[PDB]
């Protein structure tokens, strides 16, 4: 997350997980990122497209978060690290990132946890707010409309 | 009503998927708590001694096994070599095999942490379970004496020392979860099928060479052959429970389906012998509290699983 | 054992103690393969040096906002010696040490700071080898870099000097490099200052300075040779380009 | 990236300090750091401390087969693999790195190829057996001078090390635990010691290439702060036989030849002290071991 | 309360349950259990009261973590379109310093700071989701607040406890024993950085040496002696 | 060259597919580009060659030899290829290496008997290729360089084997040539330029020895952008084209 | 098997009462801020 | 009976460092963090761990990889990772002396690695969920006795070997969880639980001792 | 090797017309998969393919798909690495002709072919093995949902492998490596018959299975 943009990783495209293998258990017994183990240091760029759990990366710019009031959007009140966000692809972008948007009612945060992924799951209460069932506390997101 | 396929739900919220399934008394792998995956075995199909009548000359595989559990396939092949030696139940008198585990996932390149640790742990567990005595790897060298004058015949006993060295190549297709157990069991059956080729000989030294057809049984301690089990301990979160129109924990057997592998951090793994003794035990309390009860149920299930895996064939 | 140095003062190849091997150089030998290039013969040493750059960095890493990146690639072909080597040398620690040595040599000579956000790739092929190959590499690099029009403060002349008993022998060949300790020198221009000083085998301290004395001198001669080529190649290609 | 960010004020400060004949840790320009050599436990285990720089070496051996090319020689390898323990600027096992390759090559040329160890004394039987002596350096803390510390550690370790006595009956050998027969040391031919000079250019590059009155500053055994700001580096390995074991000026700031010679001689002055120190500490270790045995035989 | 008590991670928190307590460093509120639990080894520190007491754990640390209102000393390591890339500590995540974040600063009038310059700034933003932000001005009025470039000095690496003690504790004698020997300018950065500049290079060097030696020694009373021996200008 | 725009590719393709084909430099479909060759410049080697093409592609070949027991070494000819800017691990390098090894296999690539010294010993031929520069598939380039190097290769003369100290015998053998063709539409092109190879529908590697179209024969994608299928009559065209325009390449290479 | 379909949707807390669920559904049936500003700008 | 030697803050260029010594097993550990991770290590919501184990003799192998794996299994739930999102903690262990026959055993080294890593993590100032302590335990061939902190000699004649790393809370009186139990050899359930009871007691002893060691050299660093 | 257990270094290794079964979608951790087993008189083979993709690529933006093909020795180390990479390159050409790469910009498709079993009792076998590789790769690509302009088929005769598309009207692959000298036309005819049979079997497999 940054004042200008939100970096995301594509986990699924049209009810289809990408990649098919996320690389769980590849790096050992702890909690390790896709390329946080020994395998990432010894990957053959010459013979393969990408590493085990490598995902298509995407960007949701602050302008492309909302349809209106695009000039003064606070991305910190829209997304949090670990959030699962339903987005639409604007452009192919470059080799590193697709450019995505959440500027629609069905687009935005579909999953979130309190305390930035540390707490329990929150549910969407209002267009710009979720809340935690056990704490009662409310957190500000850009919620995609369920149903 | 927005909906995610079980696959992409396992990708998006593994914890939620696991909890939700457990609220119905099932698992994201569509088995209940203590239900193992069935296993199927094709033993000694890749070995050169596969057919006694027509022994494959080109083949160098001493032992073979093809295991299938759920949708995961494991192919284990035992090859061999000879080392020139130099100069009780204690660990000093025992040996091990040197396995290379190749878990088929998308990447190509050097070994992952998974492959390396599985290989090493296979080696170490073979060593400590004391399945393979060093004595059994000793070669009794016959000698090739010349027929009269004009060709050659070999004589074996019914002068340096030598030892057999066993190598294992283990490939894993369609991995869906932790695969160490499958690798271990497959390697066990494979080791049971190994036949050691007979060997003979002619600052200067002559090479030792293996006989083409003759072979003696790799005598392993069947008493000490164990089988592998793994278990997860899950703590039930009250909010993620389905309606199915105060804290609980459940024990889970034979982990799979990513949701379980990603969510569960409290794990138990056992190498258990049919006799009743245990060859290996690993407890990792990364998540839920591991209570004695869980340990005992785990040992019980490991032993019935062991009896099962040892009896189901022959 | 054999007369490395006869009482008459001659060597096996017929040179005296203070004489260079045959040294010839050619510039702009690969105009379609590199920005700068040099083919060089020192004794039986035959070397192709290619300078590619300054150019856009391959990665958008390895890019320095303040200076150019300098890379050196030394290819010692399997047919450089009498006996073909069944093994490649590309990842040997010796070759890496040579490469880093040449890089750190020309980092202080080439004005990298006037070529920021660029990469200068040096590609070297040792076609034939006969001892004293390090100095040869140095000379080839100097020639090729100058041919590329890449700014530098001065020449760097590479030479080797062996030490047979009391007497030092200038520009040693392969036979002399064996059964004798050698010092390699990378001398800056006409100065007494050393870019490179390499001693890989044991040498009596009290006799080291002397070995340097002739070495420097030899290097100076080498400079005079390289220079002598460049000017000619300049004089030729600045007159014909006219009208 | 893992870069060490050095500010302009710090560079200018240290350089100006060098101009006024000052070093941060209070040493003179020609002053090597106090070497602390500590043995412990088994033979071949040594810890070397230069100021804040801390290295550790472990000597070991196992029976192996001689290489096909060399029938009478034993096997000897040295490992100097850096880790993030010495500092986060180091990546885990980048053996192909500049300073890594350089360090490894310097140590190898200083110890392994200089014949400091008797390799033919490692041979058990020409055809089938030989000793495989290994020297593994562990870099614990980096405040510069890793090459020198490594050389001292490796040498002290090799001299401290003892392989178990053995004897040979044709095909077979007989190896002994300490109780059976006493262990015997390795064959050390000479004691190579490295000294690293750091070169700083106080003026501009133009003055270095085409200027008289050479103002190039040289110091000995630079600290990390000094090592990060230097323009040149020379490593000279010498022994008490006044032999230049090796010399490495792999580029960097061009230096006058006479200055480099002076460096070599001063380096000799230092390696005398260091060598005598090593020998002394060794003998004291052996004596204390013997006196401990004497304390053990009678309560 | 007023009595500070040594504490380990996992120990039972010993403050009054009915009394409201604002939680500082060292004390963690578990997101799932909602339990108040100590997570750092050190000294537990409870302020008197007011309106609520502060409970925090002073612990030995060398690694700085950006928190608002902290005075930090950074080094410029990069230049961007509308901001500087700054390093508060080697190997740490960099911090942003806006071009607008200066006194008398507009899009036409830009600050003159280069890569490698020392900057003395205030951590204005330290969100847990975003890159930290520093400033060289009073955010309210927009004028100089004693922040800006640090020229021609010497920087000193120091542990966090020492720096905090140096900035906040006035009974700390190091500054006093330094003032006893020479005149000097000092900038204290809670990120574990101390900037020192004297008129004479010798004196600045002396300050450097004595400050570092004082940092390595736990005993406070020794300082004077050290300073003496250090300003005696031994080699 | 490489990385042409779609417009450029369309223009070039339209010119190269028209009847008759219009090549960017006006070459005939069977015409080669000017090259020049030098030999015998590496004294340490038994043979040596250097080939320079007009587009800048430059290759160097070294021929070395060593005595071996046939029984322990059934392969008396080994080709090792080193392309600059390409790792030895690279796919194209190992592909070219394999291919060349097969063209020159002692089995039937060349006459093995010409290498035999004694019923137990012979000369193994080490062919070392160093591609300094290449802008297209260098297989023909390399093949030609190897041809020249082998046709100017000298070996020590036999008299355990002992050899004459000063006199050496010229290695007599008919080295094979490998040709590369570009399939563009219904047209076959010999010696394809880089730009030509960028738009070619496919490619044909055709070996050639003693005046006969020999193996290996490959279909090879000269790019990844416009790889299309082709009709068999095109393959026949390529073969006929080679065997028609090969003896002149042979007489051009063998005239010294 | 698996006819519930409540498991493959967005997290809805088991605890939650029906009234508050109706509150949420109500809130989401009302126009989004985007809708309000958009319609305002259009009018 | 069981006495250990331990030191804290011995390395200059890391955030935390420790030296742990039990019998002849000697392990030095260092910790740097939280620092910036490389992109491939980065985790959105929590601290990432880079764990390295170096052997006393030779060069790092698959053995040390397994050691790193188990060490990771222990340290992961120990560390309050969600306090440092998108950050890295560098943990390196250098085995100085194995104190056991390396070819057959590595439990001593593992236990000392866990202890030293914990101590270094404490010294660094990194948020920990709780305290921790690890011991090696062996069961002998003939005596069938349970030896806590077994010597190399005792290991040579061992029938089974065990690593027990426990997680402690509330002054080291309560066992929160068992972080690691690594059992290898031949044993049964009764033996296992006896081993677990004795092991827990001895580990509690070790927790107490470690608490004292920590306070002894951390207390002088801090102000009243 | 520091990443593998290779054991002691002193040790040395021990020295001493056809029916088809086609299946798809049995490997769960990849996008596509195919099992091909072939049985002729005194000759039996069996191999597996796995298509991982479309995946992301490291490097600059690419306008189209990038296909990689990796041949893995099964059981016996039967073939040379160079020849394996050569065949890989050949197949890459073929499926560069077949796959609709335009659909997959900035994307990589990695294909793995495990040569599990290749025991022929008859007493350069690469040639006879290539058509089954092509069959399996086409099947796995169709199984992975990777778009194909056609069903790439192939046949082998007299060391001549020929790969066809479009009902055998045009050629996407041609491999000729020694294997004697015979005229081209009958090799073409035999390989085309093999191709047509393989094509029918592959579409059949794609209609009973997918
Ligand atoms: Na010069
Ligand atoms: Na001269
Ligand atoms: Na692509």
């Amino acid at each position: 997350l940054s004042l200008q943009r939100a970096n995301v990783e594509i986990l699924a495209v049209e009810d289809k997980p990408s990649p098919i293998d996320s690389g769980i258990g590849s790096n050992g017994s702890g909690i390790v990122a896709a390329g946080g183990g020994s395998g990432a240091a010894t990957f053959s760029v010459s013979q393969a497209s990408s590493d085990l759990g490598e995902t298509f990366r995407g960007i949701i710019r602050s302008q492309d978060v909302r349809s209106t009031d695009r000039d003064r959007v606070k991305v910190i009140e829209c997304f949090k690290p670990g959030d699962i966000v339903r987005a639409q692809v604007l452009s192919l972008g470059d080799g590193t990132n697709y450019y995505l948007t959440t500027a629609r009612n069905d687009l935005g945060v579909v999953f979130a946890r309190a305390a930035n992924g540390a707490g329990g799951l929150m549910y969407a209460t209002d267009w710009q707010m979720m809340t935690s069932p056990v704490t009662g506390a409310t957190e500000k997101r850009k919620c995609a409309k369920p149903f | 009503p927005i909906t995610f396929p079980p696959e992409v739900l396992a990708r998006i919220s593994p914890e939620l998927s696991l909890q939700r399934h457990l609220s119905l008394g099932i698992r994201p792998c569509l088995r209940k708590y203590e239900e193992f995956r069935d296993v199927a075995i094709e033993n000694n199909t890749l070995s050169r001694y596969a057919d006694a009548g027509n022994i494959d000359t080109k083949n160098n595989i001493l032992g073979s096994n093809v295991l299938k559990s759920g949708k995961t396939i494991v192919i284990t092949s035992i090859t061999g070599g000879i080392i020139e030696e130099t100069s009780e139940d204690i660990i000093a008198n025992y040996a091990s095999v040197y396995p290379v585990v190749e878990v088929e996932r998308g990447r190509v390149g050097a070994c992952t942490d998974e492959e390396m640790t599985i290989s090493q742990k296979l080696h170490d567990s073979i060593l400590h379970s004391r399945i393979l005595p060093k004595k059994a790897l000793k070669v009794k060298a016959g000698v090739r004496s010349a027929n009269e004058d004009g060709t050659f015949s070999v004589l074996y006993p019914d002068k340096r020392k030598w030892s057999y060295v066993l190598y294992a190549k283990i490939v894993v297709l369609s991995r869906t979860g932790p695969v160490f157990d499958l690798c271990w069991n497959s390697l066990m059956y494979a080791l049971q099928s190994v036949k050691l080729p007979r060997a003979f000989i002619d600052r200067e030294t002559y090479e030792i060479i293996c006989d083409q057809t003759k072979s003696v049984p790799l005598m392993i301690n069947a008493k000490n052959i164990a089988f592998a089990s793994n278990y997860g301990i899950v703590e039930l979160d009250p909010e993620c429970q389905l309606q199915n129109s105060k804290l609980n924990t459940v024990l889970i057997a034979d982990l799979d389906t990513e949701a379980e592998e990603t969510s569960i951090h409290s794990t138990i793994s056992i190498l258990a012998a049919p006799s009743g003794n245990y060859k290996q035990l690993t407890l990792m309390g990364g998540g839920a509290k591991i209570t004695p009860e869980m340990i005992k149920r785990s040992l019980l299930l490991s032993r019935v699983r062991a009896d099962d895996l040892s009896t189901r064939f022959n | 054992r054999l007369e490395i140095y006869s009482p008459e003062g001659l060597r096996l190849d017929g040179r005296r103690w203070n004489e260079l091997r045959r040294f010839e150089s050619s510039i702009n030998t690969h105009p379609h393969a590199a920005d700068g290039s040099s083919y060089m013969e020192q004794g039986n040493n035959k070397i192709i040096t290619l300078v590619k750059g300054p150019k856009e960095p391959r990665l958008k890493s390895q890019m320095d906002t303040s200076k150019a990146l300098l890379n050196v690639s030394v290819n010692i072909t399997k047919f450089s010696k009498f006996e073909r080597s069944k093994s490649s040398h590309k990842n040997e620690r010796r070759v890496l040490e040579i490469q880093t040595s040449l890089v750190r040599m020309f980092e202080k000579n080439v004005m990298l700071n006037i070529y920021p956000r660029t990469v200068i790739d040096i590609e070297i092929h040792v076609l034939e080898q006969d001892g004293g190959i390090m100095g040869s590499l140095i000379n080839g690099i100097t020639l090729a870099l100058i041919d590329a029009g890449i700014s530098m403060f001065d020449y760097i002349s590479g030479i080797s000097v062996g030490l047979y008993d009391t007497t030092p022998l200038l520009d040693t060949n392969s036979l002399e490099e064996n059964a004798m300790s050698t010092v390699t020198l990378g001398v800056v221009g006409k100065s007494e200052k050393l870019s490179l000083l390499l001693v890989e085998d044991k040498i009596p301290l009290d006799r080291l300075e002397n070995v340097l004395a002739i070495g420097i001198a030899g290097a100076h001669r080498v400079r005079d040779l390289m220079d002598e080529e460049l000017r000619k190649h300049a004089q030729k290609r600045v007159s014909n380009a006219s009208a | 990236a893992k870069d060490i960010e050095i500010s302009a004020s710090e560079s200018k400060f240290i350089l100006e300090a060098l101009r006024q004949n000052y070093r941060l840790d209070g040493r003179s320009f020609d002053q090597f750091r106090d070497v602390e050599i500590t043995f412990g436990k088994e033979f071949g285990d040594v810890s070397v401390k230069m100021g804040n720089t801390k290295v550790h070496c472990r000597i070991s051996c196992q029976i192996a087969q001689p290489y096909e090319d060399r029938p009478f020689e034993g096997l000897f390898v040295i490992s100097t693999e850096i880790s993030p323990m010495a500092g986060s600027q180091f990546e885990n096992g980048n053996i192909t790195g500049e300073d890594e390759v350089l360090c490894s090559r310097i140590i190898e040329k200083s110890v392994r190829r200089s014949g400091a160890l008797d390799v033919e004394g490692l041979c058990i039987v020409a055809g089938s057996k030989c000793w495989a002596v290994r020297a593994d350096v562990h870099f614990l803390d980096c405040d510069g001078g890793f090459i020198d510390a490594s050389c001292i550690a490796v040498m002290a370790g090799l001299m401290h090390f003892k392989k178990p006595d053995i004897t040979v009956h044709g095909e077979q050998i007989i190896v002994h635990p300490v109780n059976e027969r006493e262990p015997v040391p390795l064959g050390i031919l000479h004691i190579p010691i490295c000294v690293t000079f750091s070169f700083f250019n106080p003026q501009d590059t133009e003055e270095n290439i085409k200027g008289e009155t050479n103002s190039e500053i040289s110091i000995i055994d630079a600290t990390l702060k000094e090592e990060l700001l230097r323009d040149g580096v020379l490593t000279v390995t010498l022994n008490k036989n006044r032999e230049v074991v090796q010399v490495s000026k792999a580029g960097g700031l061009p230096m006058d030849a006479l200055t480099l010679m002076k460096c070599c001689h001063e380096a000799y002055s230092i390696i005398e002290k260091i060598t005598d120190q090593i020998l002394q500490l060794l003998k004291e270790d052996s004596e204390k071991r013997n006196k401990y045995a004497a304390m053990l035989t009678s309560e | 309360d007023s009595m500070s008590t040594f504490i380990f991670p996992g120990d039972s928190f010993p403050v009054d349950p009915t009394t409201p307590v604002k939680l500082g460093p060292g004390i963690y509120c578990d997101p799932n259990t909602q339990e108040i639990r100590p997570v750092n080894t050190g000294v537990l520190h409870v302020s008197a009261k007011g309106k609520v007491q502060t409970a925090y754990i002073d612990y030995s640390s060398k690694r700085y973590i950006p928190s608002v209102n902290d005075f930090v000393i950074g080094v410029i390591i990069g230049t961007f379109s509308d901001s500087y890339k700054v390093s508060l500590q080697n190997f740490s995540s960099s911090v942003s310093l806006s071009y607008m974040a200066f006194p008398n600063a507009s899009k036409k009038n830009r600050p003159t700071l280069q890569v490698g310059d020392l900057v003395y700034a205030r951590v204005c933003t330290a969100e847990k989701e975003l890159e930290a932000e520093i400033e060289c001005f009073d955010s309210t009025t927009g004028r100089d607040a004693g922040f800006g470039i640090l020229e021609d000095g010497m920087i000193i690496d120091v542990n966090l406890n020492f720096a905090r003690q140096l900035l906040f504790n006035n009974d700390f004698p190091l500054l006093k024993v330094l003032a006893a020997h020479t005149k000097f300018e000092v900038a204290i950065g809670l990120n574990g950085k101390i900037w020192v500049k004297c008129e004479e290079l010798s004196n600045t060097l002396a300050c450097y040496r004595t400050i570092m030696e004082c940092c390595q020694k736990n005993d406070t009373a020794a300082f004077k002696d050290i300073a003496k021996r250090q300003f005696k200008e031994i080699l | 060259h490489m990385s042409l725009s779609v417009a450029e590719k369309s223009y070039l393709y339209d010119s190269l597919a028209s009847t008759p084909s219009i090549r960017p430099d006006g070459r005939l479909p069977h015409q080669f580009r000017p090259i020049e060759i030098f030999t015998d410049f590496l004294p340490s080697s038994n043979g040596s060659s250097r080939i320079i093409a007009s587009d800048g592609s430059e290759c160097i070949v070294s021929i070395k030899s060593k005595v071996v027991d046939h029984h322990v070494e059934n392969e008396l000819l080994q080709v090792d290829v080193d392309i600059a800017g390409q790792r030895d691990d690279a796919l194209v390098v190992e592909t070219i290496t394999s291919l060349l090894n097969k063209v020159l296999k002692s089995g039937s690539g060349v006459d093995s008997s010409k290498l035999q010294l004694t019923k137990k010993y012979s000369f193994k031929i080490f062919v070392d290729v160093l591609v300094i520069s290449s802008h297209s598939h260098p297989i023909s380039l390399i093949s030609f360089a190897i041809y020249s190097a082998l046709n100017s290769t000298y070996l020590p003369k036999l008299i355990l084997p002992t050899f004459h100290d000063y006199d050496m015998v010229k290695l007599d053998i008919n080295p094979p040539l490998v040709f590369i063709l570009a399939v563009v539409g219904n047209n076959m092109l010999l010696d394809p330029a880089a730009n030509e190879s960028e738009v070619a529908n496919n490619g044909l590697i055709i070996s050639w020895s003693n005046g006969k179209i020999t193996s290996p024969i490959r279909s090879v994608a000269l790019n990844d952008s416009n790889v299309k299928s082709f009709k068999p009559h095109l393959l026949k065209q390529g073969l006929a084209m080679v065997e028609k325009y090969a003896p002149d390449v042979v007489r051009s290479l063998e005239n010294l | 098997k698996k006819h519930n379909n409540e498991l493959l949707g967005i997290f809805v807390p088991c605890n939650l009462p029906k009234t508050t669920r109706k509150v949420a559904i109500e809130n989401f049936n009302r126009p989004s801020p985007d809708d309000i500003i958009q319609s305002a700008q259009l009018n | 009976s069981m006495s250990v030697q331990a030191e804290i803050g011995i390395l200059d260029h890391v955030d935390g460092s420790s030296e742990f010594v039990s019998q002849d097993t000697k392990v030095i550990c260092s910790v740097t963090g939280p620092i910036e991770p490389k992109a491939r290590q980065e985790l959105p919501t929590q601290l990432a761990l880079e764990i390295i184990v170096r052997p006393a003799k030779g060069v790092a192998t698959t053995r040390e990889k397994v050691l790193e794996d188990k060490l990771r299994a222990v340290l992961t739930p120990l560390i309050t990772r969600h306090c440092y999102p998108r950050q890295l903690c560098q943990i390196t262990c250098q085995i100085l002396e194995s104190g056991e026959d390396e070819a057959e055993f590595s439990l001593r080294e593992l236990s000392c690695c866990i202890n030293a890593a914990f101590l270094a993590l404490v010294d660094a100032g990194i948020a920990l969920n709780s305290m921790c302590a690890s011991i090696p335990i062996a069961i002998i061939k003939d005596t069938s006795d349970i030896i806590v902190d077994p010597t190399a000699e005792q290991l040579k004649i061992s029938l089974s070997v065990h690593t027990l790393a426990l997680e402690f809370v509330n002054g080291g009186k309560v066992v929160k969880n068992v972080l690691l139990l690594d059992s290898n050899g031949d044993f049964n359930e009764d033996q296992l639980f006896s081993l677990l009871e004795l092991g827990e007691q001895k580990c509690q002893e070790l927790v107490t001792n470690i608490r004292r060691i920590i306070q002894d050299n951390i207390s002088p660093r801090l102000v009243v | 090797d520091r990443r593998r257990l290779l054991g002691p270094a002193a040790a040395k290794p021990m020295a001493f017309e056809q029916e088809l079964s086609l299946h798809t979608g049995f490997i769960e951790n990849c996008n596509g998969s195919a099992l091909v087993e072939a049985r002729s008189l005194g000759h039996q083979t069996s191999l597996i393919t796995a298509v991982y993709g479309p995946r992301s690529i490291r490097g600059s933006f690419t306008s189209q798909g990038t296909i990689s093909i990796q041949l893995k020795n099964g059981l016996l180390e039967k073939y040379n690495t160079n020849e394996l990479k050569e065949v890989s390159s050949f197949l890459m050409g073929i499926f560069n002709s077949v796959v609709n790469l335009s659909r997959y910009p900035k994307s990589g498709i990695d294909i793995f072919v495990y040569l599990t079993y290749d025991k022929d009792l008859t007493n350069s076998q690469i040639s006879s093995l290539i058509p089954h590789c092509i069959t399996s790769i086409t099947l796995a690509l169709a199984d992975a949902g990777i778009e194909l302009v056609d069903m790439a088929g192939a046949g082998e005769a007299n060391g001549t492998v020929v790969s066809f598309i479009k009902n055998g009207e045009e050629i996407v692959g041609f491999w000729k490596d020694d294997g004697d000298d015979e005229d081209l036309l009958e090799c073409l005819d035999r390989c085309k018959e093999q191709y047509n049979r393989y094509r029918d079997l592959m579409i059949s497999c794609l209609m009973n299975q997918e």
